[PDB]
């Protein structure tokens, strides 16, 4: 190698802290795209309500029931 | 009899001896504990934030439940 192997040990010797400035900040962009865990965090952010939920008038509707615990809508129960 | 200052050397105090030596840290072994504490750090912290989510949804549920308010 002309740039991979040559410009690595010299960077560790001369100005060694500059290695960390490119490696840590670089991997900070790569990791949130390839690793399959980021999709879970987006769901809980949207599920947690900030304001009170609005009630709609019932006229031929599916997956919608009363306020009591029943199998209706989505309702998040991901990981305990 | 003549009495003067007597000569004594015994151990010679050791002429120029190095005391500075590598201790505790080796090099590669410190990174295994260093970055190892970081990986243990995030895993312990994020589990608490998932336990915070149990409290979070339950806190906002109180506002939805209270309509006479």
């Amino acid at each position: 190698a002309e740039r991979v192997a040559a410009f690595l040990k010299n960077v560790w010797a001369k100005e060694p802290v500059l290695v960390a400035s490119f490696a840590i900040a670089g991997l900070a962009v790569i990791l949130p795209t390839l690793s399959p865990y980021t999709k879970y965090s987006l769901m809980i952010n949207x599920x947690x309500x900030x304001x009170x939920x609005x009630x709609x008038x019932x006229x031929x509707x599916x997956x919608x029931x009363x306020x009591x615990x029943x199998x209706x809508x989505x309702x998040x129960x991901x990981x305990x | 009899x003549x009495x003067x200052x007597x000569x004594x050397x015994x151990x010679x105090x050791x002429x120029x001896x190095x005391x500075x030596x590598x201790x505790x840290x080796x090099g590669y072994s410190m990174f295994a504990v260093g970055i190892g504490a970081l990986l243990f750090g995030y895993w312990s912290m994020m589990k608490w934030n998932r336990e915070r989510r149990r409290l979070q949804i339950e806190d906002f549920e109180a506002r939805i439940a209270l309509m006479p308010l």
